[PDB]
């Protein structure tokens, strides 16, 4: 309904609102008319872009001015489609209770895979590839040729949008990517194209991380779109680790397999400018010198360049004129296609960066692998230290940029983390006509011994006793579905493995399905579905997974689906490969931040990453248990989200086991009563 | 604004004086007005009802074992079904029970669906001291109340219930393609769990269009079962539905007569123990075969025999007595003395009757309304 | 064969009943296991009587009850009276000893498994059945014949008082007359 804000009026598709919902919408219009930076924290993943869109509109409708370009920046795919069609819910809500159309544009972006009409292209996996034969059908000289009309296999989508699709524009109507497939393969037109075209003269526009924190992508796709635009990144609570894998590169024995294997065919290629032919040939052996040599590490950021220009004597200048050759050389030689040609591509990606980024940044080389650590693999990995780095060009170029998830529970860090000036500090807790979650904390077990993970008892028989009876008394409370994480896949899997040795886990499988996610996506998919339909009827299964996984963040828990989820033992990330240790020193040095805080800061905010997955929708409800002594500490309780605060009481802090299934009986027995909206 | 931050509510304005003494009129109209504190119905739901092939499932797996609900839940469950079946059969003249038991992966078929009380009672008495083990089989379970259950009559409504104590439930065979031929067949499923909400459970409510329901403790259990006693409304008219049934006179044998002849009944004759030799009982209209109980189905010629007043009970429910008409004393021009009870006429208020036009007093209006259902005056 | 004589051995009471029933010729094995597996205005006149007679009425003391019709009526209501009859087989439970009266109940059991029997085929709607019913009557005229009549004997001899088999007779004459009465409908419907 129509929603009066202090200085605007707001048309929402919902007639309900909750008091949550209106005191983000207060804040985030403070926020738009303090024109400023800020942070959010909102608990639930669904409603929130609702909101956010409904107060974007009525924003632009009161100040058109103000702002012209929206950017609503997800993780994948899904979170995209699933807010373009609620973006499309409310303009239809819109057009029918008022009855006109607005000349407002919103499109999906994606990878040239995802968009693409040519089925020569799509059965294919190669991600790598696509561009590279996208760039041979057609291009410049693809363009250039086609005026004598060759007779020729290529692509034609452009040939006619350039003639047909450069002079109707889209002024009305929101589309959707497949939408824009649609109607691109209708016109004969490329989606890709057109969208290219078409953001110039758009309302909104949505797509992933990898289209703004990549440098290389993102002056390509937002140069002088509009100097007052306003970016949002939803559920963003791990901005800064993707920031630092944005300019975090890695070298194997392949890459300079790949690189001289094919060196040989670009030289015949040139033999059928002379400033790069001879440059690019002995570039290889500089970086081979250290597969040869058996160091275990070598760090000098700034000298690397000052040892590159003294085995071969090379200029520091040049190694700048790398990436403004990938488009003028290559183009010149008609490569064709990009196989076997991308590690020359980020070679020069990464002396690029080591010739313009050394400041904040480290050359790590390991020789080491798993379960074959010396035979011979010297990897060197060219791995980022600050989050600001990839940060500063959208902060720089945009006024309110608001960073808002379900977990950013300490407000403090993330200023500092990356250069931030935040002037919100805002959270918010969700409220219900009944508790929805019951998070408690499990210290020692019926044997009154701590169970906690710690690294000097992993091995200890007692907690894996405790955590095994745990495991099997609470799979008998709470049905159809357990979700349990674990610190990491070795410690998993030696606890497993520990529950087998015994006559105990037999117990766990006469109640529920055990199911152990690996690292092989297409068993992790199988394991998830046949998780799924087992818990569709009452056999009930257990989902046993690690906290820093891909399926993690990769699934949601909706309701009667993983009713309890289980923290056994707070998710330490691994002090080895030399490269947490750097961040770490990097942070002490220069944000001052302690080493323990920051690690209590990563390990609880993963735990509640992974922990809040279980209730989405108001409807929902679930279990949260953590098995841990160490959680009881005030200073990682104080790290977990408000909205988790507030029901996690001083009751239960330390219980044993038996009080926590009691506990966990009382609230499944009370929490099945009908509740009303 | 609020209700309550308005102006302060005065009730003693209601009282008032105009002769210093006519308090006593308005205490007299107060506690007239304290009677006929009823709808004139007894129930005031279901005017009707339907015959009930009701199957009740009882989980016998290790969590019956759960102290929960003193002193475990089995214990508990069988002394409320034993309640339930009572009342149930107290409530449904024509109606009758099956008792399925889970255990171990099985299902048991305990009773067998009839209408006799005393077995059903007899049977959860001697379940009480079973043994808990192994998992409890919703599907195998299902299977054998939709076997029994198929060739029931179309006219009968096809009911089961299932108390589910524990959360786990291993099925042989997919489940949802069961709960689909149960849609097909028209069987009724209702779910009352013990420990929390469970997804199959709800589906196959929701489904077979049942209820689900969790128990929070002992009371909301016996209203729960309560809820469940109630028949379920039905349609005026489906079809040709009827059954031959016998009405066996309890015929008692005295040896003053010649024809004192004593018969071994036919429910005693299967027991260990000496069956009952008794002088008389009831004689089966058909065979003249002798039982002890009533209602009890006929052994030997398959008739139903039924107790005549019980049916003959829930008649006045087909017709209903009208609400008499209300006039005021003063304005009746007849006898002041009362139809029913000769008392004389003194209320503000005399109720008339529609068909008879007989005077009856609020006490007697209120007698025949609630416990009579019939008019003095229309049965002359 | 074998498998046959397991199950008479499991079932002793069956077992008896095989005997009495196969070897006596009261039935044949084959259909033994096939089953297993007002007036005129005087009226008006005698109201007028009785309102005149009434019209003139006084109360009376000594015609409502004598000494004679209050020891009578003391008589009927004592103990062992006729409206107080004690007797009531008196001793049933030890009378007709208990040899005689598991006989008596296997013969209960045997008459009521054949009137299931007969019960069940009725009604007969198919002239397959009709043969049945009276295979079914033969078998119950055998199974009469050869255990009532020795047990009416047993009984006239030992002069027991109750009326053991007046029951069985009537489920049987019962069972009798419906049968004569379904034959009789049968060759009515083909007149
Ligand atoms: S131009 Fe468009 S349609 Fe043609 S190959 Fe490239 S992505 Fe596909
Ligand atoms: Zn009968
Ligand atoms: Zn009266
Ligand atoms: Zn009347």
């Amino acid at each position: 309904m129509k929603l009066n804000v202090d200085g605007l009026l707001v048309y929402f598709p919902y007639d309900y609102i909750y008091p949550e919902q209106f005191s983000y919408m207060r804040e985030l219009k403070r926020t738009l008319d303090a024109k400023g930076h800020g942070v959010l924290e909102m608990p639930s993943g669904t409603g929130k872009t609702v909101s956010l869109l409904a107060l974007i509109m009525a924003y632009q409708r009161a100040y058109p001015l103000e702002v012209t370009k929206l950017i609503y920046c997800s993780r994948t795919v899904p979170e995209i489609e699933k807010v373009i069609e609620e973006l499309r819910k409310l303009l239809n809500f819109y057009e029918k209770q008022e009855g006109e159309k607005l000349p407002f544009l919103g499109l999906a972006l994606s990878s040239r895979k995802n968009l693409c009409i040519h089925p020569e292209v799509t059965p294919l996996r190669f991600g790598k590839d696509v561009d590279g034969k996208c760039h041979s059908l057609t291009a410049s000289y693809v363009r250039a040729q086609y005026q004598h009309d060759t007779s020729l296999p290529h692509c034609r989508f452009y040939e006619e949008f350039d003639a047909h699709g450069r002079e109707v524009p889209l002024p009305a109507g929101i589309y959707n990517l497949d939408d824009l497939k649609a109607l691109g393969r209708r016109q004969g037109w490329c989606p890709y194209f057109l969208a290219r075209y078409s953001i110039l003269h758009a309302n909104v526009v949505v797509y992933s991380y990898h289209y703004l924190l990549d440098p290389k992508i993102a002056d390509l796709v937002s140069k002088e779109l509009a100097r007052k635009a306003v970016v949002v990144f939803d559920e963003a609570h791990n901005i800064d680790n993707v920031c630092i894998d944005s300019m975090s590169v890695n070298l194997t024995r392949r890459t300079l397999d790949r690189c001289q294997g094919n060196l040989e065919t670009l030289q015949k290629t040139v033999l059928r400018a002379e400033h790069f032919l001879g440059f690019l040939r002995r570039l290889l052996e500089y970086v081979k010198w250290r597969l040869r040599v058996q160091h275990v590490v070598q760090e000098s950021p700034p000298a690397f360049l000052s040892g590159l220009a003294q085995r071969v004597c090379i200029q520091r200048k040049p190694l700048r004129f790398c990436a403004e050759r990938l488009r003028s050389l290559l183009h010149t030689l008609e490569i064709t296609d990009l196989a076997d040609f991308s590690p020359l591509t980020l070679l020069a990606n990464f002396a690029t960066l080591v010739s313009t980024y050394a400041k904040g940044f480290t050359i790590i080389i390991e020789p080491f692998d798993d379960r074959t650590p010396t035979i011979a693999n010297p990897i060197l990995h060219f791995s980022c230290m600050d989050a600001s780095l990839a940060i500063k060009p959208v902060f720089e170029r945009f006024q309110s940029v608001i960073i808002t998830s379900g977990t950013l529970s300490p407000l403090d860090i993330y200023p500092k983390i990356l250069d931030f000036h935040p002037v919100t500090m805002a959270t918010f807790t969700m409220t219900l006509a009944r508790v929805c979650l019951c998070p408690m904390i499990i210290g020692r077990g019926n044997d009154q011994v701590a169970i906690s993970s710690k690294f000097e008892t992993r091995e200890d028989i007692a907690v894996i006793r405790n955590y095994g009876n745990l495991l099997l008394e609470m799979s008998a409370v709470v049905p159809d579905g357990i979700v349990a994480f674990f610190t990491s896949y070795q410690y998993m899997e030696s606890t497993v493995a520990s529950w087998y040795e015994q006559g105990i886990l037999e117990n766990i499988q006469r109640n529920k399905l055990l199911f152990i996610e690996t690292q092989d996506g297409a068993e992790t998919s199988v394991a998830l579905e046949k998780y799924q339909e087992a818990c569709e009827n009452g056999r009930g299964a257990i989902l046993l997974s690690v906290a820093r996984g891909k399926v993690s963040e990769g699934i949601d828990f909706v309701h009667h689906y993983g009713r309890a989820v289980i923290m056994f033992g707070v998710p330490y990330v691994y002090t080895q490969s030399r490269i947490l240790k750097a961040r770490l020193e990097y942070l002490r040095d220069q944000f001052q931040i302690r080493e323990n805080d920051f690690l209590t800061f990563d390990a609880m905010r993963h735990a509640a990453q992974c922990v809040g997955r279980a209730i989405r929708g108001k409807t929902d409800y679930g279990l949260m248990v953590f098995a841990d002594k160490r959680f009881a500490r005030g200073d990682k309780r104080g790290k977990l989200p408000r909205w988790i605060q507030e029901h996690l009481t001083d009751a239960n802090l330390n219980l044993t086991v038996d009080e926590g299934v009691q506990v966990a009986k009382y609230f499944l027995r009370q929490m099945a009563q009908p509740f009303h909206r | 604004t609020k209700r309550w931050e308005g102006g302060y509510e005065r009730t003693w304005e209601i009282l008032k004086e105009d002769e210093s003494g006519s308090l006593k009129a308005t205490i007299e109209d107060i506690l007239f007005k304290a009677k006929r504190k009823r709808v004139f119905e007894h129930h005031g739901q279901v005017r009707l009802g339907m015959m009930r092939h009701l199957y009740v499932v009882v989980d016998g797996s290790r969590t019956m074992e759960d102290q929960d609900l003193k002193p475990n839940r089995l214990t508990c469950t069988l002394k409320l079904l034993e309640y339930f079946v009572e009342e149930y059969f107290d409530q449904n003249p024509i109606s009758q029970i099956g008792i399925i038991v889970t255990k171990s992966k099985r299902a048991e078929k305990l009773t067998e669906l009839s209408g006799n009380p005393r077995k059903h009672i007899t049977s959860l008495k001697k379940a009480v001291d079973m043994t808990c083990h192994g998992e409890p089989s919703l599907y195998n379970s299902l299977s054998i109340a939709m076997q029994t259950l198929k060739h029931m009559p179309g006219h009968t409504s096809r009911e089961v219930l299932i108390i589910f104590s524990s959360l786990t439930t291993c099925d042989p065979s997919n489940i949802y393609d069961l709960i689909k031929t149960l849609k097909a067949a028209k069987i009724r499923v209702s779910v009352i769990g013990l420990s929390a909400e469970v997804r199959v459970c709800t589906v196959l409510a929701r489904e077979t269009g049942g209820t689900y329901h969790v128990i929070l403790d002992e009371s909301h259990y016996k209203e729960l079962l309560t809820h469940h006693v109630s028949p379920p409304p039905a349609s005026s008219s489906s079809e040709c539905s009827l059954i031959r049934m016998g009405f066996p006179q309890h015929t008692i044998a005295s040896l003053s007569d010649q024809d004192a002849k004593p018969s071994f009944s036919m429910a005693h004759l299967d027991g260990n123990t000496e069956p009952g030799l008794t002088l008389g009982g009831y004689f089966c209209p058909q065979c003249r075969a002798k039982y002890c109980e009533l209602p009890v189905e006929c052994k030997i010629c398959g008739l139903t025999l039924v107790s005549a007043p019980h049916l003959a009970r829930s008649y006045h429910h087909l017709f209903p007595l009208d609400a008499f008409q209300e006039i005021p004393l003063e304005e009746y021009n007849g006898e002041r003395f009362c139809y029913g009870c000769q008392g004389e006429l003194k209320d503000q208020h005399v109720y008339v009757c529609a068909v008879c036009q007989n005077v009856f007093c609020v006490d007697c209006d209120v007698f025949v309304h609630d416990s009579l259902h019939c008019c003095p005056g229309c049965i002359h | 064969l074998e498998e046959k004589n397991r199950m008479l051995q499991e079932d002793p009471v069956l077992f008896q009943l095989y005997k009495d029933l196969v070897v006596s010729q009261v039935i044949s094995a084959e259909e033994f296991w096939a089953n297993r597996l007002a007036t005129s205005q005087d009226i008006i006149n005698s109201f007028q009587s009785i309102r005149q007679e009434m019209e003139a009425y006084t109360p009376k003391l000594t015609q409502v009850l004598s000494s004679s019709a209050a020891s009578s009526t003391i008589t009927a209501l004592s103990p062992g009276g006729a409206l107080m009859q004690g007797g009531t087989q008196q001793a049933i439970n030890q009378m007709v000893p208990n040899d005689i009266q598991s006989e008596l109940k296997h013969l209960y059991v045997a008459v009521g498994e054949l009137l299931r029997h007969f019960w069940s085929c009725f009604p007969v709607n198919t002239p397959f059945l009709e043969e049945k019913v009276v295979k079914m009557k033969s078998n119950l005229e055998r199974f009469q014949v050869t255990k009532l009549c020795p047990f009416q004997e047993k009984i006239r001899r030992q002069y027991l008082s109750t009326n053991l088999v007046s029951h069985i007779e009537e489920m049987l004459q019962t069972a009798y007359n419906k049968l004569h009465t379904w034959q009789s409908r049968r060759l009515m419907k083909k007149t």
